């Protein structure tokens, strides 16, 4: 069966790029397309993007193209860097795949200058 | 079972294709008309071992897994025979996994060869809808 | 893009009792309406996908209905574990959109 989990830093600084990987278990990306969403502190949902099997992107216009979806064949993983980050990035990030059924846990990223 | 034009047209507008990931619904009654010729039941054996199925000729190599066909990746997460129903909710919910990609419709060759480029509104027009 | 809006924002409820939880688009999407159901601290767990169809291992008390722009998510006889977010997504368009959430509390 499959299986998704978040991981990487959960404190960065401002400016900085913020970088999340996901690794999947349980079968091949490359049978499937994969998503990155978030939630902001106030209960809002945010698609972020995806990555289908052709290795076309779509990026959600909110983010000004500061965001890339890259994937591992290899190391069965794909991940999600997010440019110049500010406190408005602060949120809990998740990785899923595109119809939706399987989650990751979720992890929490604070941007702080502290 | 094999669809009237106007018939599939209502069906797709129903099962959410009238403007889906920006493609008209003339694309899809056109898709289907050169890809099945309306027909659910239609199969097609390829060279590379996989076969089309449905409607909407999904392939068995890379959306669903007919368990016969050698690197199968099931991107669709659905088995073939789901796609030869006369409900064509599975062909449907297939075959916007499949335009979600950066491709879009052009993973289907008919459509590709007899509809884009052309008036596909034409397909709808004449229609109840 | 496309707008989602969500009603009401909080709903209270007293286990046994069913609700119906509202959201509209801005547009049309046909069929393309998803609902989620989100606890503290997990992730979201798809309930109803193309606004109507079943999940599989979700709860029959849970339905979807609706098209175009106007869609609901019931749920008859509402349990304990039913408390939480609930959020629309509509994937007719790029980008991706969640209407606000409606958050379904124990009254």
């Amino acid at each position: 069966d499959v299986q998704l989990q978040e991981s990487g830093p959960s404190l960065v600084k401002p400016s900085q790029t913020l970088s999340l990987t996901c690794s999947v278990t349980g079968d091949s990306i490359t049978s499937d397309y994969w998503s990155w969403i978030r939630k902001f502190p106030g209960n809002r949902l945010e698609y972020m993007g995806y990555v289908s099997y052709s290795g076309s992107t779509y990026y959600n216009p909110s983010l000004k193209s500061r965001i890339s979806i890259t994937r591992d064949t290899s190391k069965n993983q794909y991940y999600l860097d997010l440019n110049s980050v500010t406190t408005e990035d602060t949120a809990t990030y998740y990785c899923a795949n595109w119809d939706g059924d399987y989650w990751g846990q979720g992890t929490l990223v604070t941007v702080s200058a502290a | 079972k094999v669809f009237g034009r106007c018939e599939l047209a209502a069906a797709m507008k129903r099962h959410g294709l009238d403007n889906y990931r920006g493609y008209s619904l003339g694309n899809w009654v056109c898709a289907a008309k050169f890809e099945s010729n309306f027909n659910t039941q239609a199969t097609n054996r390829n060279t590379d071992g996989s076969t089309d199925y449905g409607i909407l000729q999904i392939n068995s190599r890379w959306w669903c897994n007919d368990g016969r066909t050698p690197g199968s990746r099931n991107l669709c997460n659905i088995p073939c025979s789901a796609l030869l129903s006369s409900d064509i909710t599975a062909s449907v919910n297939c075959a916007k996994k499949i335009v979600s990609d950066g491709n879009g419709m052009n993973a289907w060759v008919a459509w590709r060869n007899r509809c884009k480029g052309t008036d596909v509104q034409a397909w709808i027009r004449g229609c109840r809808l | 893009d496309i707008v989602l809006t969500q009603s009401p924002a909080t709903l209270s409820v007293t286990p046994g009792n069913s609700v119906s939880l509202s959201c509209r688009a801005s547009q049309s999407i046909g069929d393309n309406l998803h609902w989620y159901q989100q606890k503290s601290h997990e992730s979201p767990r798809l309930l109803i996908k193309y606004a109507s169809q079943s999940i599989s291992g979700i709860p029959s008390r849970f339905s979807g209905s609706g098209s175009g722009t106007d869609f609901t998510l019931s749920i008859n006889s509402v349990e304990t574990e039913d408390f939480g977010m609930y959020f629309c997504q509509q994937s007719n368009s790029w980008p991706y959109t969640f209407g606000g959430g409606t958050k379904l509390e124990i009254k």
